[PDB]
């Protein structure tokens, strides 16, 4: 949603929920295996935690099965969190905007 | 005419300020969860943990 | 690098809307001579403005 505040500076003012969780910065790391770099958080942390709950007792193709699903879930998470900065830091340039120009209408 | 145009703009400057504030608080909190959920995967790597654990 | 380049962004915005400033009946002081007119391009940058002060 955008907002006008001034004679001429027009603000982005709420970053609709897509943006914060359901999407990657444009340097996020890419997959080992070049298929595709999963970009939902919840769908990484249902994935990773299907994958705990399995049990592997001496079972190979589900004790290496579950560690590749954890290890994509690592990237995932790594990528959420850098989204989710570039998002803070947008609003931290718009608050100190808003402090400035306040003070100049004034 | 200009000081009632200036008012408008004080206006939306003030609900401005309020929804993007508490944007930033409720991202700072979403920030730690992430960190810490983070953390547990590295735990979850160490290759010894039986399936209870 | 990229988060820096969202901080320089809304530096060069507020840059922008600083040159594009009214004058005192909603006319605009920052149009050079042609206060008749809006005078920035806010895209890049593109001036409209008079041919003198």
């Amino acid at each position: 949603v955008t907002q006008q505040v001034d004679s001429a500076r027009t603000m982005v003012i709420g970053h609709t929920g897509a943006q914060i969780f359901n999407s990657i910065t444009s340097n996020a790391v890419p997959e080992p295996d070049g298929s595709d770099s999963e970009k939902n958080l919840f769908v990484m942390l249902d994935t990773a935690i299907a994958a705990l709950k399995t049990p592997v007792e001496g079972n190979n193709v589900e004790k290496e099965k579950a560690a590749a699903a954890i290890d994509k879930t690592n990237r995932g998470l790594k990528n959420s969190l850098n989204n989710v900065l570039t998002v803070r830091a947008e609003l931290g340039t718009q608050l100190s905007e808003l402090s400035t120009l306040d003070s100049l209408g004034s | 005419q200009a000081q009632a145009q200036n008012s408008q703009y004080a206006l939306a400057r003030t609900f401005a300020t309020q929804k993007v504030s508490l944007e930033e608080s409720v991202l700072s909190q979403v920030t730690t969860a992430i960190q810490t959920a983070q953390e547990k995967i590295v735990y979850a790597g160490n290759g010894t943990l039986s399936d209870d654990d | 690098r990229a988060s820096l380049a969202t901080d320089l962004q809304g530096i060069r915005d507020q840059l922008m809307n600083l040159a594009n400033s009214t004058d005192g009946n909603g006319r605009y002081i920052f149009a050079g001579y042609k206060t008749e007119a809006a005078p920035f391009d806010q895209a890049t940058g593109g001036y409209h403005g008079g041919e003198k002060s």
